[PDB]
């Protein structure tokens, strides 16, 4: 069958430059009527793929004018022009000239964007979860960039490291910063019986962690 | 295209997903590629791979589409989508879940404190996938929402909403949680403290 290469799991770009994306096919996809049958779609996380351009170098309607698609006979190149922050996502080439129909590995399209620090919020657990014997503690580390950064829990002063779960976002396709959220998670016995709890955030915007915290009783 | 958000199958056990066009179905595991199964013409076309794994169908009266999986196994949990190609329409799909886990509904709470923070905590549901919006979709640009982590057979996922401090809670704002697989959406209205 008809293997698609994309030789880069990503690609990197300040916004306001352009990039251009990579697709081969194992044997020619140029059908003997002409057309070539190679499918350029973008995918952006929890949704489905979307038509960006097909039979090689048409741009579909609806999507902008800076999206463009050219190539040779097993050689295909999307160029993002003037790009966005909306324009995060994976790009996918698809051949359509042969069954059974494959699609090429993927690749990620990452804007580098200035730094950013975290903007840090503590929440208490809710009064109906206590209700049901747990005790969950929230903290948000949002709009930050780079992406590596590090959360720590305290309790009445003591690092606490079990029950606790972290999560990151994708890159977001407003600002390109990134996210993060992290949940500790108790029972509200012994979620009652301490008073202070602490998150703290380090990230390379600064060298002191941005903390949150609160008690209890106050 | 219409299709389920969600099946959870027990292992080795079977399902039928539904859905002068082509219709294709499409594989695809959470965070990986794309891979084309076969498609048909409400002839049909399998993709070798999936000979026999998959079947399809169609039922022209109700007009729907149909893929039968057999025998699941870990390595079929993965997105089904159904795509009509006349500009191909993707489906919405139906994440399959193979497990021997039960469906279990989120509890969904409400987390409140020149921009203000609410939050959205989601916790203890299985099988994936939860849809959570903010007023119903009304909000989007002041949102955060993080993928769900699995711990001991419940995910949880929490999101954030970031707005001009002074709007809220005079401008309200709602935590909406749609979770196909037990069938149920919970919308938590956030309040002051
Ligand atoms: O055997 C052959 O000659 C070609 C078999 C494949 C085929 O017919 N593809 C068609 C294109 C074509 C037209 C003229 C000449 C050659 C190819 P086709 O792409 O219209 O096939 C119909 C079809 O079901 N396409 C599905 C495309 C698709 C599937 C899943 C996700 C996104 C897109």
């Amino acid at each position: 069958e008809i293997v698609m290469t994309q030789a880069a799991p990503s690609v990197p770009v300040t916004p306001g430059e352009s990039v251009s994306i990579s697709c081969r096919s194992s044997k020619s996809l140029l059908h003997s009527n002409g057309n070539t049958y190679l499918n350029w779609f973008l995918q952006r996380p929890g949704q489905s793929p979307q038509l960006l351009i097909y039979r090689m170098s048409n741009l579909a309607s609806g999507v902008p004018d800076r999206f463009s698609g050219s190539g040779s006979e097993t050689a295909f190149t999307l160029r993002t022009s003037r790009v966005e922050a909306e324009d995060v996502g994976v790009y996918y080439c698809m051949q359509h000239l042969e069954y059974p129909f494959t699609f090429g590995s993927g690749t990620k399209l990452e804007l580098k964007r200035a730094d950013a620090a975290p903007t840090v919020s503590i929440f208490p657990p809710s009064s109906e979860q206590l209700t049901s014997g747990g005790a969950s503690v929230v903290c948000f580390l949002n709009n930050f960039y780079p992406k590596d950064i590090n959360v720590k829990w305290k309790i009445d002063g003591s690092e606490r490291q079990n029950g606790v779960l972290n999560s990151w976002t994708d890159q977001d396709s407003k600002d390109s910063t990134y996210s993060m959220s992290s949940t500790l998670t108790l029972t509200k016995d012994e979620y009652e019986r301490h008073n202070s709890y602490t998150c703290e955030a380090t990230h390379k915007t600064s060298t002191s962690p941005i903390v949150k915290s609160f008690n209890r009783n106050e | 295209l219409q299709q389920p958000g969600a099946e959870l199958v027990k292992p080795g056990a079977s399902v039928k997903l539904s859905c002068s066009s082509w219709i294709n179905w499409v594989k695809q595991r959470p965070g990986q590629g794309l891979e084309w199964i076969g498609n048909v013409y409400p002839s049909t076309n399998y993709n070798e791979k999936f000979k026999n794994k998959a079947t399809l169908t169609v039922d022209t009266s109700s007009s729907t589409a149909y893929m039968q999986l057999s025998s699941l196994t870990s390595d079929d949990s993965a997105f089904y989508y159904c795509v009509r190609k006349d500009f191909p329409y993707w489906g919405q799909g139906t994440l399959v879940t193979v497990s021997a886990a039960k469906t279990t509904a989120p509890s969904v709470y409400p987390l409140a404190p020149s921009s203000v923070t609410l939050g959205c905590l989601v916790k203890g549901y299985f099988p994936e996938p939860v849809t959570l919006t903010w007023n119903s979709g009304s909000l989007s640009s002041g949102v955060h929402t993080f993928p769900a982590v699995l711990q001991s057979d419940l995910y949880t996922l929490s999101s954030s909403v970031t707005v001009t401090s002074s709007t809220w809670p005079s401008q309200s704002i709602t935590c909406n949680v749609a979770h196909p697989a037990s069938s149920t959406k919970v919308d938590k209205k956030i309040e002051p403290r």
